[PDB]
Parts: C-alpha cells; structure tokens; sequence
C-alpha cells in the first residue's frame, strides 16, 4: 500500500509539471488517499503522520485548483 | 488531519 502511495503521488506531480492535469487530478486523490490510507491503519509517530499529512494538503490542493481551473 | 482527511473525502465523492 505505501509503495503505491508514492507511486501514485510521485506519478501525479510529474504530470503536473509535464502538462497533464485530468490525469495528474485523478493520480493526486488516488495517491493521497494511500498515504491517509496507510496512516490510519499504521501510525508510528508524529513526524511520519505530519510529513503525509503537509503532502496532503499540497497534492490535494492542486486536484482541487486543476479540477476548477480545468472546467472554469 | 481532521481538515485533511476531509479533504479527500470532499475531491473523491459522487
């Protein structure tokens, strides 16, 4: 599951910077999803818990800017 | 967590 988190958030922001954005969207939900995924399901500490969660917030803000500017 | 775990929730709904 972890190695699908970056797989898939790793894929996600290469698209970003390349052009792509409906496939980039999509990749950034799915991506972050594991990374709350795993964390709900294995959490160690705070450092690992506050790294996924800064990283959410980032991925999940460009899905959410890319979706309206994309139909705006 | 509780605004980020909501974030989610909210992009990936239909």
């Amino acid at each position: 599951n972890l190695q699908k988190a970056i797989d898939l958030a790793s894929k996600a922001a290469q698209e970003d910077k390349a052009g792509n954005y409906e496939e980039a969207l999509q990749l950034y939900q799915h991506a972050v999803q594991y990374f709350l995924h795993v964390v709900k399901y294995e959490a160690q500490g705070d450092k690992a818990k506050q790294s996924i969660r800064a990283k959410c917030t980032e991925y999940l803000d460009r899905a959410e800017k890319l979706k309206e500017y994309l139909k705006n | 967590d509780e605004e980020i775990e909501r974030q989610l929730k909210a992009l990936g709904v239909d």
